[PDB]
Formats: C-alpha cells, structure tokens, sequence
C-alpha cells in the first residue's frame, strides 16, 4: 500500500495499521498500549497522528495510528501542531497521578514512560493538584509490585490473560481507580509472568532478582547469549 | 390534557391513576395486534423496510436510523444465532422517559421487542435494565410471564412457528452500561468497557453473533408503525423527524413532568404551556436540551424547535428531549462542578484522557467554587474541552461529559472568571536554589 | 522567523555565481543550520572553484578552516553525495561579509585529495593535520 | 471459610442455564451473594470462580467495576442519596445536610451499631419528582429536610 | 555433521566498517572508579580475542549495522525494551539483516519407515511401582536449582499417589513414607494425584537426591515411615 | 538514594557506587567512591542530583602524598548535616513507602482508595 506520511510517499503492507507501518519505516510516534505481540486496543491514546482523506485537505481529523489501518490514498501528518499538543497533553494526562519516583525506580533508564515524556516535549508542570496513591501487593520472589507508578495501558493484563493463558492477574477498580494485578498476595504462578517486566512500558512490575543488586541501564555490560 | 390514538401513539393507553397496563386489558385497546399483523402478513425484510420508510429514528439520544440498523445485520442464512437487545438502562441525569414506559406499559415492550426479534430473525432477546428500576423489572417480568402463557412468547408464536426467548437482565449500577458495546460486554459478565467500532454489533456483537441494540422507546414506537401503519407515521408531524417524542421540562419549574410531543415543537411550548414556567420569585437563566451531556442553551434559544438538526445549528444537541432548566439563583460554576463530577466518576478507565482529565477539571472547578482559582485554569479548562471531543477518545462518554463545560465557559464566563482570586503557584521554594522566573 | 532554521541558502549571490561559471549540474547544495552556504563539489573542479572564490570582484580572501570528516558512520546523510569520507573548506569573505563552505566526497580507496597550499600558504598545516589524523593524502 | 449454601447454588445455575456462556452470569452471582449477605465477601469471589469456571480475577474486577455490587461489608439498610444535576437544582445538599446530622456520619461509612450505611448515587431517573433517594428497595421522592427524621424510622 | 557450526557467528575478524560491536552502551559510567579500591591504576579493558565484540564501549552497536549478534537494544530516544523496534525490518517480524544461528541439518528427501515394537498394556505388578515423572519448571533443571532465587519458589518434594494406592497402604495426605532405589531408603512426604494412574508412584525429577535419570524405573519396599 | 545519575553524569566517570536496599525499602549507597585524583572539580554531578546529597564544598586543600590515597570512600564523604541546601528531602516527594512515610503521605498525594470503597 501507499501512504503519505508529512508529505512524502511511502511503501507500506496494507495489512498493517499506521503505528507498526510507520515505526517500521523508521518514523517515531509515541505510543503506551500498543505491542508488536499483543495487538492494538486504542486505550492509551497517544499514537494520535492527523489523517487527511484527500491531498487537498487542512482541517484532518486526529485518529489513532494503532487503530487506523495503512490503506493505499492515506494522508497523515505526524508533527502537525494539532497532533503534537494532544500527545504532549496525553503524556501530561499520565503526568498528573505519576510520583515522583524516578531516582528510586528499577526502570528509570529503561522506562517508555521516560522516553516518551522526552519525546513529546513535555517538561512544564502546570497540574498543581494531589495525586492518586495505591497499596502494593506481594507477587513472589520474581517480580515486584508498584502500583503507583501504573498509566492504566492495560499491556499487563492482555499479555498475562489473552497470550500468557494466565489465570490470577486482572484488571480491579474504576474510573480513575484501576488497579492491576492478583485479587490478593500470592506469587503469580504462570510459567511466563517474568516477561511483565518488559511488558509494562512503567516501573510497576519490576525484576525482583535485578533488584537486590540493581544498576542502570548504561552501567550494565551486555553480551548476545544462549 | 387528551390523548387520542391518533397524535398519541405511546401514552394514550396510560391510565389516570398510574397503575401498570396488564395483558387483557392492553389487548382490550388494540393490543399486540402490530405483532399479529406483523407475524402473520409481513416477512421479516418488508418489516425492516417498512420501519426504515417509517423514518424512525434511535430513541436513545443519537438520532440514528433504526431500519438501517436492522438493515446491517449480515444477509447469509449461516448464522441463526441473534441477539436483540434493550437498552433499559437510562443512566443519564434528567432522564426519566423509559421508566414511565416500562413501569405503566410493560407489555409495550413485550410486543415491540417481539416484532423487532421477528424483523431481525433475532431468536434471542434480553432487556438489560438497571438495578434501580425495581416496579419497573417486576412488571417487565410479569408481562413477560403473561404473554408467555397467553401464546405470545417461547415456542411457535401466533402459529407462524417462530421462536424467541425474552429475559430481564438486571444491571448493577453503572452508567457506562448504557453504552452499546459496554452494554454487550455487561451482557457477557465481562467489565463494561465499550468496544472500538468497526466491527459494529450488527456484524459480530453479543457472543460473536450478529446483535441489535436498541432504546426503549424506539422498541415502543415499532407497534404503533406495525399497527396503524407507516404513512399514518409519517403524517404525524410536518417535520423532518417522524414520530413523537417524548419530551419535557425539569428542575425547579411549576410542573416538570414528562409528555409525548411530535418533533418540531419549539422548547418555549414546553416550558410554558405544559411545564408551567419558571415557579414563584424565580427567573430563567439556562436550560440543557438532552440530559447531562448536552450543551447549555440560554433563554435566546428557547424559541427553537426540538428536532436534531434545530438544536444541532445552534450548538447543542436534542439528545433524549427531556430539557432541565437553571434558574438565576442556580451558580453556574457549582452545577458543572457537579456535572463534571459524575462524569469523571462514571467513566470505565479504559482510556487516558476521560480518566486522567475529568478529574483534573473536578479538580479545577472545586478551586474556581471555594474561590481558590488560579491564572490559567480557564484556559486549561478549554483546552481539555478541545482534547476531549468526539474522536479523541475511545468512547462517547467524554464529549458528552465536555460539552456543558465549553458551553458554560461561552455562555457564562463571567462566572468562572470569578472564581480566579489568588496568583498561580505550583511550586514552593527551596532554599538554596534561586528559582527560574519565565516572563 | 528564527535563526536557527534549516536554511537551504540559494539566495547568495555566489551560489549564482557558481551556477553561472560551472554550469548547473556541478555541484549539491546541503541545507543546514550552519548559517553558512555549503556546496558539494567534485574532486576535480575544486582548484577552479577555489580560484573563481579568489577572483571575485569581492573575493573569498581568507581560508578559515580545513579539515576532514569519516562519514562512514553517519547514518543520515539524506540530500547528501555518496562519501565515505569528506573535506571541508570554509573561506570567508569580508568584502561581502560572507562564508562559504566547499565540501569533497572521498571514498575509502582513493583518499587523495588535490593541495590547497597553492591557493592559500596557510593550508599546509591544515592538510597536515588533515592527513594526521584521517589518513587523507594531499597530492 | 466461606461456602455457597444450596439455594445460592441453584440460583447461580438457573442463571447459567439463561446464557451460552457461563460468564455472563457473572453478575448475577455477584448480586444473588449480595442478596443473600448483604455484601460480597472475600471467599465468595473465588467460590463464584469455581461455580462458573471463570477465574477469580475477572470475578474481582467485575465485583470492584460495578458501584452497587458491595465488596466492603455495609450496615443493615443502605441509604443511596442522588447527586445529580437536577437533584442538586432541586437541593439535595439539605437532604445530604439532614442525613449527616441524624446518622453522624460521613457518606460511603455505616453507624456504630450497623443500621445505616449512607452513600451518594447518581441519577435515579425520578428527577422530575427530585431530590430522590433509594433506601434498600424504596424510592423516595419530593424530598424535605424536615422528613429525613420521620423517614428514617421506618427501617430499624 | 556439526559443519553448520561455522556460519552460526562470524569469526573474531568480523568488523562494522572496521569497528567492533560493542557490550556496554555509549554512557558506560565509573570506568576510572570502578575498580580504584584495588589500584588508583586502571588497567587495560580486556581484549577479546575470541569474538568480535570487545569489552568497552569504543564500539558499534547502530539499529543500522549490518550484522545479526545485537548484544542490547538501545537507540536515541527509545532507551526501554521498546528499542528493538528500530533493530528490525518490520516491527515484531524478522531481525534486520537476518537472525542469529542456523539450522544444522535440512528435511530429508525419504522419511522413516512404521516402528513396529507396539508396547504391551501397563499392568500394575504388586510391590514394584512405576515411577511416574513430574518435571517442574524451578526444580528439574540442574543449575536454576542452584540459584538462592529459586529456594522460594521450588515446591517441596511431594510424592505423588493414587487415592486408591494409598488407601490401600494406608497413607493420607501430608506423612511421610520411605522408598529404597540403589540402598537409599529415602523418606518424603505424599501428595494425593486423583489424575495418576494406579501402580505408579509420582516423583519429581531434578529435586535433592531424585535423579530425572529415575523415570520410568521401579521401586521396592514402599512404606508408610 | 544510589540512583547513579552522579556517576553518569560525570564527563570524566571517577564516580563509582552501588545501591542497597533497607528492610522498609529506602535506598541508599552500599559504597560510594571518588577518585579525586581524576576528579576536574566541575559541578556536574551536584547539578546532575535529583536528592542534592553530592555536593561541592568551600574547600581546596586536599593535597596528598600518595595518590591511592584520593581515592575517598563514603566514610569520607558522607558528613553529619545538609550541606548547602538546608531543607530539601527527596523521600517528602517521592511515593514510594519508607519508614515514618506511608503511601499518601508524600507532598501533593491523596490517600489510597482501595477499590473495594463503596463509594462510586
Ligand atoms: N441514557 C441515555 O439515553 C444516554 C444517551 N446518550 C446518547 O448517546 C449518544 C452517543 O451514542 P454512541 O453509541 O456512543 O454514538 P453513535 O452515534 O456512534 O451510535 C449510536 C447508534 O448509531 C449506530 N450507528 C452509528 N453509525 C453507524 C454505522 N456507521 N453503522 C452502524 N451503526 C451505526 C450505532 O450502532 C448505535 O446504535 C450521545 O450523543 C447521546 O445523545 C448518551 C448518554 C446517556
Ligand atoms: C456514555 C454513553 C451512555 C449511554 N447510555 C445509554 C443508555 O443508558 N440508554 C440508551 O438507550 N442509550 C445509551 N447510550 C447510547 C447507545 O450508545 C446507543 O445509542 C443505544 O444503545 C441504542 O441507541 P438507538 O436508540 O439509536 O437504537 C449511551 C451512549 C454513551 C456514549
Ligand atoms: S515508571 Fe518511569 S516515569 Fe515512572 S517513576 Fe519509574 S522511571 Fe520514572
Ligand atoms: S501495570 Fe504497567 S502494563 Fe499494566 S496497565 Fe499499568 S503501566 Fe500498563
Ligand atoms: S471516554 Fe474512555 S475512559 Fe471514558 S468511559 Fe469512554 S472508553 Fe471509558
Ligand atoms: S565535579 Fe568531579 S566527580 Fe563531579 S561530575 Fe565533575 S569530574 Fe565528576
Ligand atoms: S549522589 Fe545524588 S545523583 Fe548520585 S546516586 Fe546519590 S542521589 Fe543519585
Ligand atoms: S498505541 Fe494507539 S492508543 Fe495506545
Ligand atoms: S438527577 Fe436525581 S433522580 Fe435524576
């Protein structure tokens, strides 16, 4: 298929939506919920880019990248100004409830979250209010629990449930009172439930076994192995 | 007041003392004969077909057209598993319409979900209320016990060999169960997140079948077409919307009550003639055309007919026409403060900027009511109304929770901006860090 | 508008003039925010280009700076020739008040470069410096 | 230590028996547990789980999503106010004023002998009739300050 | 028969535009201080004769780079796990330039023929019990066991019973009965296994003491001690 | 609290230090090493200290006889009081749980609402 992304013309699969198509030729839009693995759900709403239907056309229409399937005759634009402030405004929506918790974090170094505050531009606090606080829960030796620092991107819950077959983490609570993980303290016995650590773009599920001798990303030494 | 048959096609058969209309005598008064008609002359499209002519528009609040809904479910003959499904729910704040008609006209419901089932092949049809219809859930069930003993439901119906099971699935108190696909993922014990659209439930629906969702009213306007026919539909009022709604005024005026109206009559009839007016030493200020989630409209509008389009031009929407009305001693800041603080509490979640920004907006507007606003509140507060419009967000909960607070900020921000007393700070210092003062 | 933007520069009178003398189709222009119109030029044609900037009714007099680059590692070099190295001469002339900044594609194999020393005395210590430490030979 | 008792059980069933999946029952268990004890404890959440086949995950969030399905232990009549747009219109902060005064408490705690439980509702689509307020069963409209004391002894 | 070996990595020769690949990231920190309690000098890195990366970050580790061996995902701007995008073709498919490793034997043109030896039916002989395999994924493998992690998260070493094999010996759940395989009389506690079949005595293979070799093997003089 | 943002942010890396977790779940540095004998005395790590716990004091005279002796550790580093900065404490921001600070109790957070409240 052929879009047209700020412009220029692009070959893509029409069998893909716009996020995985435009990650893949290498343009960066902000995104929380959408995985390669998983699927695309449009709950975080950040990968927001402004779809135009003709050439000649100004007003657009924000859509969902990760909703929004590549076809051929797209015209979208990812640093339109429209596009830009309401993803600067998603990540200071998840700005607001977040603690101020990234020197004291096992992600921080490693976090999406992180990266894609950074990337939006987003570094001015105008929100002068109080934010939301969560008890944690005990989820076994491997993975540790903070529930403070979650955006509700529910990657957590569709990984453990609709790929992993798992059966004790879930998704509690309501409006702006989500909670995620098991109905009470327990280890989480999947088989699979280490990969939430990489899963979870934020610092809730962390590895426990890295946390008792923890450094950073870039003080770490990495080798490919077996 | 008189109800004839005639311009009074859903509450002519209500009755003086307000008691529920059981099966003998709602068929005394030309009852389930639309179903008769409709189950032994008509095939299920030319039902659909007639109800698309009828121009019957949903019920619920959008506006859309039901014979093109029920036209969207898919032709092959391979899937026979159908759902048709009541949306009894009716969470909206000033919405009382569907309880006055399943709590006096139960077996209204009975015989349109019938004719509905039969239009859509739809062999399995559930009501979902809520939980706090109670006489409402215990008459629905009665009905449906009658008209299952009186060879109205369960097995080969009026001898056409037709079959459809009707249940009551009572709700547990939740506003966005209302929603479609909320609704349908309620139905299947899930949390009621709503659903991306396409697929529409038409397609893939309750449980992967084919499902039609529909309002209560629009399931009590489809017997009176099947009934009295669709030209007589179309000749009840010389407007672009066929049918009657019903309609009415509440909060604070003489009589607020609720009565059935065509399309076309100005809010003004409504509010004077049938509501009475504004009560004793009290004066008109705003009125909201639809429920909760609709744009405040000032006393220059109240000459203005209640159909879609009308109300539409002039930056609002009719919504379910049932209008309340904010006096002058009503503060303005206090009502959206309050408005807002349902919708941020009845939201599911799911997605980021109804849940991570209604509250920031509750949070404001509790400033801008103790009068510990700050510089920039107001300008947030609309650029939240501008990021939390239609499309933005996952579902349609949040432009209808935005939409009285941009309309309140055009209206009336002389209110707001009272609310503004102390300079903005959002820091406190630190000593030993000389601050960075931007200009 | 700020001063910081990617400006393509074909508004300087010598990248018209530069078009008027060699022709159109001999050399790129790069757009950047040096503030600083650079040219692309071949291999051979850079002496003529370096004695046209010399004997301009407003000369480029002065070379300022004289030093190589290994593009091999950079990723972007969209708009850009071929290169696996490059050399960079940026002149100035303070007659208009102006820079001007000729670059010079260079492949792995054939890192020879023509001298400048000719044209300017002071590039003897830059071509050394330039052969020091990127290896690239000036004959 | 909890265990569904016989009736809970049939009932459970017969709801399964309405729906092709038994999650869709999911609800409905939750509200025949709430009948039954007043609230949804702990053991019924997994008791729930196993009588559907479901997990007790997706039983706790369905249990913790909906407002009126009670997993914190409530008193002996639950008090539900509405704080709407037309019953804030129609004064329903002196209703809430009159209840606070007579139970003592705020609203979402229960009293010291467990009689009433107050809490705030949204709209009870009776707002042409507001203020409103739903005690157990009972809708109660046209509400006055005054009538909260004369109200409340209907409940003991 | 083990010639694909060779292709699985390049050799030690192996450059990225005569650079090699890096193991740490650009930001490697504490390089003069990570090792100054032993000696304010610091030493040479360590070479790497043996492959093509080195034990630095004077290196390359480009989403770019034409190799298939990516030791960590990291690219301006995307520092989490997320990073492996710009290392691919296509987000979520193939690596870029190929996949580590390669398949050592191909399809074969002809297949097998039918494996006649059918066993006879499992015939429950009195006394000797069939041991009866229960692999655990923290607990069957010889070096995680040895992790101090996996102390909290191996089970206990139960054995498994039928409910009618242990009435008959007259077990119930939780006590502890003694086996003797190669004069080992060894004593563990039973769990009842409605799923085993009768005759067969469940053993977890890989814990203290039960080797994964003991699958399939008899089991004398099995009493309640 | 060990977060090695100094030790990154040091252009020359002569910051070296490994983080420890108490019983209640606050960090702090199990070592912390300087080498002053490769130390440029530039500020970057004090600027780079989300805690300001590194700081660079009024003071020059630090010559020695042997250099493996400018190698200083958190016994000589770590002093009895603030410092510069007199009443900033990061834990009073951060929401993490620690001793004498439970979730809620940070500046500017609410207090955890389980989602088994009744309350809608
Ligand atoms: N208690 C109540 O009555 C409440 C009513 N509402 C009303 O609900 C409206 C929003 O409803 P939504 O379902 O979110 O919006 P919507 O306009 O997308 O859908 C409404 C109906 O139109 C149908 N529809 C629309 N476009 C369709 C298409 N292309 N193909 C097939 N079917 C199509 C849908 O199936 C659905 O039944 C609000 O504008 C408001 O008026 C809102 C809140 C409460
Ligand atoms: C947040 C939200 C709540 C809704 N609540 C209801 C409701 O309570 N009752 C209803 O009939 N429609 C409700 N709707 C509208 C439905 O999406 C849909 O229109 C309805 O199920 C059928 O509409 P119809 O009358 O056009 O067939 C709601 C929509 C939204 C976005
Ligand atoms: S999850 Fe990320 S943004 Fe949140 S505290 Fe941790 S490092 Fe910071
Ligand atoms: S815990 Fe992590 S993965 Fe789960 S919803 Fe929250 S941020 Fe997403
Ligand atoms: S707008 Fe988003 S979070 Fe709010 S109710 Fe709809 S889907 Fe849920
Ligand atoms: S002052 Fe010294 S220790 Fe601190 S960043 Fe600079 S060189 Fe490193
Ligand atoms: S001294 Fe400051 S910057 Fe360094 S690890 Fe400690 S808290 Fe972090
Ligand atoms: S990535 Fe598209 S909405 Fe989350
Ligand atoms: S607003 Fe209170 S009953 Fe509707």
């Amino acid at each position: 298929a052929t879009i047209h992304v700020d412009g220029k013309e692009y070959e893509v699969n029409g069998a893909d939506n716009l996020l995985e198509a435009c990650l893949s030729l290498g343009l960066d839009i902000p995104y929380f919920c959408w995985h390669p693995a998983l699927g695309s759900v449009g709950a975080c709403r950040q990968c927001a880019v402004k779809q135009y239907q003709n050439a000649e056309d100004t007003r657009g229409r924000l859509v969902m990248s990760c909703m929004t399937p590549a076809s051929d005759g797209t015209f979208i634009s990812i640093d339109d100004e429209e596009a830009k402030q309401f993803r600067e405004s998603v990540v200071e929506w998840l700005m607001t409830n977040h603690p101020h918790d990234c020197p004291v974090c096992e992600e921080g170094g490693n976090c999406h979250l992180q990266d894609m505050t950074v990337m939006t531009g987003h570094s001015f606090r105008r929100y002068r209010f109080t934010k939301r606080t969560h008890r944690n829960q005990d989820l076994g030796p491997f993975i540790s629990h903070e529930m403070n620092r979650c955006i509700a991107c529910y990657r957590c819950v569709r990984y453990y449930k609709d790929y992993a077959g798992g059966t004790d983490l879930g998704v509690y609570g309501a409006h702006d009172n989500v909670y995620f993980g098991r109905p009470e303290d327990g280890t989480l016995e999947s088989e699979f439930s280490g990969n939430l650590v990489e899963i979870c773009p934020t610092g809730v599920f962390t590895d426990k076994t890295h946390s008792e001798r923890y450094n950073r990303k870039w003080d770490m030494q990495f080798a490919p192995s077996i | 007041i008189i109800r004839t048959p005639e311009t009074h096609p859903l509450t002519w058969r209500l009755r003086d003392d307000k008691q529920p209309v059981w099966l003998d005598e709602y068929r005394s008064k030309n009852g389930y004969e639309g179903a008769r008609k409709a189950l032994t002359g008509l095939s299920p499209d030319e039902i659909v077909n007639q109800v698309k002519d009828a121009g019957l528009k949903g019920r619920g609040g959008a506006g859309f057209s039901t014979g093109l809904k029920w036209s969207l479910m898919p032709k092959d003959e391979s899937m026979n598993i159908r759902y048709l499904l009541c949306n009894a729910d009716e969470m909206e704040p000033g919405t009382y319409k569907d309880r006055l008609l399943m709590e006096q006209l139960p077996h209204l419901l009975v015989e349109g979900m019938l004719i509905s089932a039969f239009a859509l092949k739809a062999y399995r049809g559930y009501i979902f209320l809520r939980g706090e219809y109670i006489e409402a859930a215990v008459n629905l069930r009665r009905a449906i016990a009658e008209a299952t003993e009186a060879g109205l439901l369960g097995k080969n119906i009026m001898g056409t060999g037709f079959d459809f099971e009707l249940f009551v699935h009572t709700g547990a108190g939740r506003y966005i169960c209302g929603e479609e696909t909320a609704l349908i993922n309620s139905l299947e014990g899930r949390r009621a997140n709503p659903r991306s659209k396409p697929p529409f439930p038409a397609t893939s629906g309750a449980w992967g079948k084919p499902t039609c969702v529909n309002n209560v009213e629009t399931l009590c306007n489809v017997p009176a077409i099947l009934a009295n026919g669709v030209e007589w539909y179309q000749n009840i009022s010389k407007s672009k919307d066929a049918g009657t709604k019903l309609m009415g005024f509440s909060g604070r005026v003489k009589n607020p009550g609720l009565w059935e109206l065509p399309f076309g009559t100005t809010a003004r009839e409504i509010l004077e003639d049938y509501a009475g007016g504004m009560r004793d030493g009290l004066k008109f200020k705003a009125w909201q055309p639809g429920g909760a989630g609709t744009d405040f409209l000032t006393e220059a509008h109240l000459d203005l007919p209640m159909e879609f389009e009308s109300i539409g031009k002039a930056g609002s929407r009719l919504g379910t026409a049932l209008a309340m009305a904010v006096d002058h001693e009503i503060n303005m800041v206090s009502l959206v403060r309050n408005l807002e603080e349902f919708f941020a509490r009845e939201s599911c979640g799911w997605c980021t900027p109804c849940r991570d920004g209604l509250p920031w907006s509750v949070k404001i507007l509790r400033a801008l009511e103790r009068g510990e606003g700050q510089p920039g509140d107001i300008e947030t507060l609309e650029q939240l109304c501008r990021f939390l419009g239609p499309g933005k967000t996952f579902c349609a909960h949040a432009p209808g929770a935005v939409e009285p607070l941009q309309s309140a900020i055009k209206y009336f921000r002389e209110e707001f901006e009272a609310g503004i007393k102390q300079p903005f700070s959002n820091t406190h210092l630190i000593n030993g860090i000389q601050p960075n003062l931007l200009k | 508008e700020p001063a910081w933007q990617t400006r393509d520069h074909l508004d300087d009178p010598v990248i018209g003039e530069l078009r008027n003398r060699f022709g159109p189709d001999a050399f790129t222009v790069q757009a950047t925010r040096t503030g600083v119109p650079v040219v692309w030029i071949k291999r051979e044609q850079l002496l003529e280009v370096g004695d046209f900037l010399k004997k301009l009714p407003k000369p480029y007099v002065m070379l300022f700076d004289l030093h190589g680059m290994d593009e091999r590692l950079r990723t972007h070099r969209e708009g850009l020739p071929a290169a696996d190295f490059s050399v960079f001469y940026h002149l100035i002339s303070i007659d208009r008040n102006r820079d001007i900044m000729l670059k010079v594609a260079l492949a792995e194999n054939d890192l020879h470069v023509p001298t400048f020393t000719k044209l300017f005395p002071n590039a003897n210590w830059y071509e050394r410096e330039t052969w020091d430490l990127f290896g690239i030979t000036f004959d | 230590a909890f265990e569904l008792s016989a009736a809970e059980r049939e009932a459970i069933e017969h709801e399964m028996h309405h729906y092709e999946d038994p999650r869709a029952a999911s609800i409905e268990a939750l509200k025949i547990v709430q009948k039954q004890r007043g609230w949804v404890p702990d053991g019924a959440i997994h008791a729930i789980a196993d009588v559907l086949g479901i997990p007790a995950s997706d039983v706790e969030g369905v249990a913790t999503f909906y407002s009126q399905i009670f997993r914190q232990p409530v008193g002996r009549h639950v008090i539900r106010y509405c704080d709407s747009v037309v019953c804030h219109i129609n004064g329903y902060q002196g209703i809430q004023a009159a209840l606070e005064k007579k139970l003592n408490i705020k609203p979402g705690q229960t009293t010291f002998d467990g009689r009433f439980t107050l809490l705030p509702t949204c709209c009870l689509g009776n707002c042409d009739k507001g203020p409103n307020m739903m005690i157990d069963e009972d809708t109660h409209a046209h509400l006055t300050p005054e009538a909260i004391p004369e109200l409340l002894e209907r409940y003991k | 028969e083990l010639a694909g070996i060779k292709d699985a990595a390049p050799d030690a020769t192996f450059r990225i535009r005569g650079q090699k690949l890096a193991r740490e990231p650009h930001r490697y920190s504490g390089r003069t201080a990570m090792r100054a309690n032993i000696s304010v000098h610091e030493p040479r890195q360590p070479q790497d004769i043996d492959t093509m990366f080195t034990f630095s970050m004077e290196g390359n580790n480009q989403p770019t780079a034409h190799r298939s061996q990516v030791p960590f995902a990291w690219a301006p701007g995307w520092n989490s796990p997320q990073a492996w995008n710009k290392f691919q073709d296509e987000v979520g498919g193939k690596l870029r330039f190929g996949d580590p490793g390669v398949r050592l034997f191909e399809t074969s043109e002809n297949g097998l023929d039918y494996f006649t030896s059918v066993p006879a039916r499992f015939q429950p002989q009195d006394g000797k019990w069939r041991i009866a395999p229960y692999y655990h994924l923290f607990g069957s493998d010889e070096l995680s066991q040895r992790a101090p992690v996996f102390q909290s998260r191996m089970p206990q070493p139960y054995i498994k019973l039928n409910p009618a094999d242990a009435a008959k010996l007259g077990v119930n759940a939780g006590t502890r009965v003694s086996f003797s395989y190669d004069g080992n009389t060894v004593t563990l506690p039973v769990e009842i296994a409605e799923g085993l079949t009768a005759g067969q005595v469940g053993l977890p293979m890989g814990m203290s003491g039960i080797a994964p070799v003991l699958a399939g093997a008899h089991l004398e003089d099995l009493k309640e001690a | 609290v060990a977060c090695n943002l100094c030790a990154v942010a040091c252009p020359v890396g002569c910051i070296s230090l490994q983080k420890a977790e108490t019983k209640d779940g606050r960090w702090y540095p199990e070592f912390f090493r300087i080498n002053f004998s490769r130390c440029i005395f530039c500020g970057l790590c004090e600027e780079a200290c989300p805690t300001t716990a590194i700081q660079l004091t009024p003071d020059f005279e630090m010559g020695e006889y042997k250099r493996q002796d400018l190698v200083y550790e958190k016994e000589d580093l770590l002093i009895s009081g603030p410092g510069k900065y007199p009443e900033y404490n990061f834990y009073r921001m951060a929401g993490m749980a620690i001793d004498g600070k439970d979730k809620g109790e940070a500046e500017n957070e609410a207090k955890p609402i389980d989602v088994k409240s009744l309350l809608p």
